[PDB]
């Protein structure tokens, strides 16, 4: 009668905890024996059975049960016994291997509703999550692909369950540096359980797996590093690429292929796991895996923009540590003279002259130099302010590369250069230097230019956020109703405007004016148009760009860590200003502290003036208006006491500000000097 | 000396075509242009190193330049580092049936070398998508 | 009638114990109660009394006391209480800036014989000597002065009562590097209480404060090294000198200066501390003082002759480590060719001839370098046996610079080498070099020659181990009785046989013809005679050879840690054998293991063999026949198993010994090879 | 320029008799022989720096030299460190009463800088018998 032996939470045991809810006078311990082997290993993988598992039984048998109180009390226990002895049924076992039968036992698990409640906490939930973590690579990919066909709020609610232990993981622990954060294991599982639920997104999501670029001509190493290859005689063969995820390889499918996921993928993100984290041994982590811990770069989805760039300071800096530590080899071995920095003469007359036959030379003679770090020297007479005497002298109508739009407050790429490949090749290059020197640009691109570089076209999402004036008057077509031939005088033939100002009449398909647009071909002439601008009108131009942007950034993890929403936040920076984040970040050199007054003159006339006028002081500190991307506080302040008159003495990369040794002795002509 | 399948690849193929011993094979390195010391003539064929063909020239290279290029590809294009269980359950294949050289001489890494590394849990490098390792003759002080 | 507020312990409290063993019955807290006052601070400055204290009270005060069995208990738990809030008496309190007086709380506690119990060092013990390490350094002097007063069984019990508390702290915790020795206090207040008994044994026993050497002209250093001084205008000022122990300066005493102590200096040793603590970081502590850790290099005379020369291996490589890091930086930033080793050419037919114009030109041009590592190269053709190849070639008759004394069994600096103080310049830097490289000679020195080396001359007692037909032909003077002018012959002048074999008449005296030796004189001819072979008939050859050992081993502690007795373990080596410490100290290169046969065929061949062949085996895989200072696996054995017929490839530096891939098929050749 | 007490030994000595201001000193180094920079001009009296004389020639540091022959100093004869409280005890005599210099750009300690290393409990450096510590301008990064 009482049914224990066979498989538990069938319809039978619908039935029974039905019948058992009948007459419910004295029944307290009934209900969690009759559930109990539901908490069990081998009652799940035959109950309730690409895979063999009842989703319409399951969804609809906790329905029937919650009309009682003590049962989310007897779901746990059991649950709390299932999972460490179930973690080495994989991790041992190897069951996977044995049988694709055994996932079941996690979703009967996860679908209840009361795991909303925190009391999993304690220990219950996380090694459930564990054993889920420690899934084989095709286990996890069926299971993902399980996870394609859900609705939003059910990965929403299975998101915010992870999230909601990873908020109670950082409220659990004061982590440090031998209070280790890798090495506890929940966080660890976790998120790597949130990145199935971060690749659920991808494959539920929006999918475009076919308009990826031309495959990246990865850049002609220096002579020395081809002929070791053909001392090894492996030029047959090319790299396997980058950094991967395997479960990127195991789906098949990358997320930079993602258009639109279920919910957006900036929700997907544990902020207090980041302010606690330190990214120094993390990213030791990252690029050498450990023993008991494990690299949270390799979640790159659960940082938020402020932190994944902290990482990739990090990547650069021991890319920049080792290319010192070549030319330390050069010297000592070759008798090579000592080159520890990619120093950059330029005259301020010729800048954009002057560096692409600088870097032209390194990007041609040894390619390897450019991940040296970045010195700039002009004539006579610095590396951070370099930058905006570069962008707006590319970024101007007048030096011919680019067009302003000025609705949209965006540039865009001019595609009617003629033969300007090797200025744009620069523009590229300087991209890659801002970036690979971390520091902050006053750039307006739309985000199709950062979606092109990373591996994925423009589409017809792109173009309204590139120039919606054409990109409305293509989904006007879409949305009109009528016989669009008579209707319309539209056929495949354009005209598309010079800087001459002519427009010239381009037949986008193979003769534009002998075929016209029809209701059907209304789709083919935007896939042709709306690639037009975006991608191959200016596809020679932008390779020269991606040449240039790629040789810098190719051995960087960027195309890993970033998606191309966060690349604007990473070279564009970031609009935000805070100050008492500021007046902590600046520890004491010259001999000011910050009690004292001349401490708060600076906050006190900046916040005086409006938010842009602060940009216009933080301009002279920083490098310009545009703050470091996500906080503001990363750069430090740095105050300086040395020994007035004059204004003080203030750069742009170490920070530094002179000050003499009262309130208003010095601010109108400090003011003056920001405003000049 | 032009065309690939003509001219040999290793030293055990070039010393009958080039009419000599292990001992007596005249070679020029690839950097250093010089005649080859006899314990870096050996293990040219050992090694299995291959030959780099400069304007025809069958070039060899020799030892303190091998691993002090091998040492700047090690400082220059490191990718990442790995466990020598994580090549099995990654590129899901047999070690010894993987050519996994030495990152520092550059000979193919051994078949009990590589179980040292499952042993005493150390791990291998990738370097330029290529695999390497640190062998027995390299595990001196 | 209980006296309770007044002075304990005293006359007073004699008859005061005494008549409350009067009537014993029930009288069990009335004597804890009368001597707990006893154990106070402030009661004991005041109570009993260069200094104030009465040792004629005390000592008999305890004897009075003892027909009981509860007291040591009750004398144990007030000093719990008594010393942390005493150690902070002089920590924070500072009292003997306040008084002389306040040293006597010490003495008192000290004196009872029932501390000879080790139940005071759960807690009770060591935190009193916490304070009594935590002196000041005039208040140690004194306190040591008033040690140099004592017996030496008092000494001894003394000596063993700290020794006995290290006994107690190696059994108490298992020490590791993340458990480390120096942060545990206690054994640090012990071996510093220690070396108060350590330095009471030199101001107590046999003090010699006059026959020091000629003060030894330190090296010039090098053009680029005098040019700072004069840079810095510091080339008024000389040195500071070596590191220098403060109570050395505060006693003003050295314990170079002592001939012989109360108790001997080698029973001063705790030997298990030296088993488990490792010098890596301790000589980290030597040289850089730290927080809460201190260096036992500081108190060098707890360690045995195993362990002090294993923190000079690490000086020695520090030394060595900047001396690689130095010509690191000739290359870069002056293009001076990198010269990382001491190389050294020469010819087997001329190595004295090689090596001397080598090491003075390195001795004159550039006297750093000599602290670069050793490297010998011959002509055609290492350093390990290099030495051997110097020390006969040196000790020679046949080269003309020592002589043997047969029954000695010892050498000893012949005075009749003219022009030879070139050649006497080597014999200094080898041994520098065999000592700065940590190698192991077959020297037999006598021991004034390491006791002239580190300051102190040659007496009347180095005589006899020098060479005894002399030594006993001055002491049967002095073991005489008679009228020693009538009886004797004897006058100052004396006849010394050169080499030529005519013995040379030498006037010690200003004219000793002219005035003869009476009874009390008798005392100036050994002063003048006992220092005449020892120190002055060799005086312009010895310093010849003592700035050829001082410019190697000046920078070293060799002078700090070491005595004339450690020298000889030191530079001589050992004359002892293991081989089952050889067995473990082997990795296994190449592929051969421990339990496979042909490792315990070498075991075998030399167990077969007695001792001298086993070292004539150890000849070839260390160096020598003589072992490594103290132990024998100190130097690994190495095993190579690489691919026979020939005899094994066997290094005496890097210890290898190849192997092909049974037991009786290689030794006949190979002990063949060992005795050729 | 021969007999001590008739040449100067510091630069405000010499300016005058040596009849110049502190910029237009002619000087030339002691290791490079060059026409001092007028930052290393000015510091050679700031830093107290004292005048070699080679052969009856004044020679003065360039700093590049300077700091290079310091961090010779600093790694070839090195005797122990100590905190900024153990000389006034084992010295026992107030530091700024005391000649301590900079270990990088040998100027002489100073008495705010010698009391960073009391509060952040930093060790200072003695070589060759003289100590030596870091300077303010030798605090960046
Ligand atoms: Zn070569
Ligand atoms: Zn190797
Ligand atoms: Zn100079
Ligand atoms: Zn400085």
């Amino acid at each position: 009668i009482d049914f224990k032996d066979v498989t538990y939470l069938t319809e039978e045991k619908v039935y029974e905890i039905l019948e058992l809810c009948r007459e419910r006078e004295d029944y307290s311990p009934l209900i969690r024996v009759i559930g109990r082997v539901f908490s069990s290993a081998e009652a799940l993988v035959q109950s309730f059975r690409d895979v063999s598992v009842d989703i319409d039984a399951i969804r609809r048998v906790y329905t029937r049960l919650l009309s009682n109180e003590k049962i989310e009390t007897a779901f746990l226990n059991a649950l709390v016994y299932l999972s460490p002895n179930v973690e080495c049924d994989l991790t041992y076992h190897n069951v996977y291997s044995r049988d694709p039968n055994y996932l079941n036992l996690f979703i009967i698990v996860m679908e209840n509703r009361n795991l909303h409640s925190p009391e999993y906490l304690e220990m219950a939930l996380p090694l459930f999550c564990k054993a889920m973590s420690k899934l084989p690579l095709a286990a996890q990919g069926k299971l993902i692909r399980l996870w394609s066909k859900y609705n939003a709020d059910q990965i929403r609610r299975m998101m915010e369950t992870f999230q909601q232990l990873i908020t109670y993981k950082v409220i659990s622990n004061e982590f440090n540096s031998r209070n280790l954060v890798n090495d506890d294991d929940a966080i660890v599982a976790a998120s790597k359980c949130l990145k199935m639920v971060y690749y659920a997104n991808v494959v539920g999501g929006e999918v475009d797996t076919n308009h990826n670029e031309e495959d990246d001509e990865e850049p002609i190493p220096e002579s020395s590093e081809l002929t070791l290859q053909e001392l090894l005689g492996e030029e047959r063969r090319n790299k396997k690429g980058p950094r991967v995820d395997p479960l990127e390889t195991e789906l098949g499918v990358k997320t930079l292929d993602c258009r639109k996921p279920l919910i957006p993928f900036e929700e997907f993100i544990n902020e207090p796991l980041n302010e606690v984290l330190e990214m120094d041994k993390d990213y030791t982590f990252f690029k050498v895996e450990t023993e008991n811990k494990f690299s949270f770069m390799t979640c790159p989805f659960i940082l938020n923009a402020v932190t994944k760039n902290l990482g990739l300071y990090y990547d650069n800096r021991i890319r920049m540590y080792s290319e010192r530590r070549i030319t330390v080899l050069y010297s000592l071995v070759q008798g090579q003279q000592l080159n520890p920095y990619l120093r950059l003469k330029v005259r301020r007359d010729h800048i954009i002259d002057d560096a692409l036959v600088r870097l032209e030379m390194i990007a041609m003679e040894n390619p390897a130099d450019l991940k040296k770090q970045l010195y700039v020297e002009f004539e006579g007479e610095v590396s951070k302010e370099f930058f905006q005497l570069v962008v707006e002298e590319i970024f101007n109508p007048d030096i011919g590369m680019f067009t302003y739009d000025e609705s949209t407050k965006l540039f865009w790429f001019n595609p009617s250069s003629f033969e300007t490949e090797g200025q744009f090749t620069l523009i590229g290059i300087v991209l890659g230097l801002a970036i690979y020197n971390n520091c902050i640009l006053d750039v307006h691109f739309p985000m199709v230019v950062y979606r092109k570089l990373m591996g994925k076209k423009g589409t017809f999402r792109d173009l309204g956020d590139s120039h919606p004036v054409l990109y409305q008057s293509l989904k006007d077509l879409l949305e009109y109703e009528g016989n669009v031939e008579d209707d319309m005088m539209i056929t495949f033939q354009i005209s598309q405007t010079d800087l001459f100002g002519n427009p010239m009449m381009y037949d986008l398909k193979e003769n534009g004016d002998k075929i016209p647009i029809t209701n059907e071909n209304r789709k083919e002439f935007v896939n042709l148009y709306s690639d037009y601008i975006l991608n191959k009108s200016v596809e020679k131009q932008f390779k020269a760009f991606r040449r240039g942007f790629h040789m810098v950034t190719n051995e960087s993890p960027l195309k890993y860590l970033f998606r191309p929403e966060e690349i604007e936040l990473l070279i564009c920076g970031s609009r935000n200003l805070d100050f008492q984040a500021l007046e902590e970040t600046t520890e004491y050199d010259g001999g000011y502290t910050r009690d004292s007054v001349l401490i708060r003159e600076f906050w006190e006339i900046v916040h005086s003036f409006t938010d842009e006028q602060k940009r216009l002081f933080l301009q002279f500190t920083t490098g310009t208006d545009r703050a470091p991307v996500g906080g503001l506080g990363k750069l430090k302040m740095i105050i300086a006491k040395n020994g007035t008159e004059r204004l003080p003495t203030s750069h742009t990369a170490f920070n530094v500000l002179l000050l003499p040794e009262s309130k208003e002795k010095l601010k109108e002509r400090l003011l003056k000097a920001i405003t000049y | 000396f032009q065309d690939p399948q003509e001219r040999p690849r290793k030293l055990p193929q070039l010393c009958t075509e080039l009419q000599t011993t292990i001992h007596d094979i005249i070679l020029e390195c690839v950097y250093c242009k010089q005649q080859l010391l006899r314990r870096e003539v050996y293990d040219f064929a050992f090694r299995d190193l291959c030959i780099v063909y400069r304007d025809g020239n069958p070039y060899a290279v020799c030892d303190k330049c091998l691993k002090f290029y091998s040492k700047i590809s090690e400082y220059r294009h490191y990718s990442y580092s790995l466990y020598g269980t994580t090549l099995e359950q990654q590129y899901n294949k047999p070690l010894s049936d993987l050519l996994i050289r030495c990152i520092n001489c550059q000979k193919p890494l051994s078949p009990e070398e590589k179980q040292r590394h499952l042993d005493k849990k150390q791990r291998f490098h990738n370097i330029r998508g290529r695999w390497t390792g640190r062998c027995m003759s390299c595990s001196r002080s």
